[PDB]
């Protein structure tokens, strides 16, 4: 439930006209954002931290 | 860098410091304001006083409020020349 988490921040933004300028919360909202995309590419890209020993040797 | 509080550094400084001294001098004017025109005052007699409260008040303030004056003074005056002349 990955859209609730930025829910919030995208609702601030909406509501930031007293918060907007924010210097390090952007950059801080940006590293989150990073974290998740290379998650989701470890998860998609990378195959099973594993070895299909099964029929591969 | 890292998390922090961007909205919550309004601690330090309330919005519109401009708009805050424009507003604390609206709470001293509009508190110490009358409720609905309180402290008028204005009947007053005194010898002298039942003519100025009546005489110099402004319902009127029409030509005749100094004329009174002139009037008196020609009645004061028609006597000086009496005694005088």
């Amino acid at each position: 439930a990955k859209s609730a988490a930025n829910k919030l921040d995208w609702a601030k933004v909406i509501s930031s006209l007293r918060i907007t300028g924010s210097t390090a919360t952007q950059l801080s909202s940006f590293k989150k954002r990073n974290d998740e995309a290379r998650r989701q590419l470890l998860e998609l890209q990378s195959q099973p931290t594993e070895v299909d020993f099964s029929h591969y040797r | 860098v890292s998390t922090l509080i961007p909205p919550k550094v309004v601690s330090s400084k309330n919005i519109g410091s401009a708009p805050n001294a424009k507003r604390i001098a609206n709470v001293v004017h509009f508190y110490k304001s009358l409720p609905q025109g309180p402290a008028p005052a204005i009947k007053a007699n005194t010898r002298l006083a039942r003519y100025k409260a009546k005489y110099f008040d402004g319902d009127n303030a029409s030509g005749k409020p100094l004329w009174h004056f002139a009037l008196g003074i020609i009645a004061f005056g028609y006597s000086m020349e009496y005694y005088f002349h």
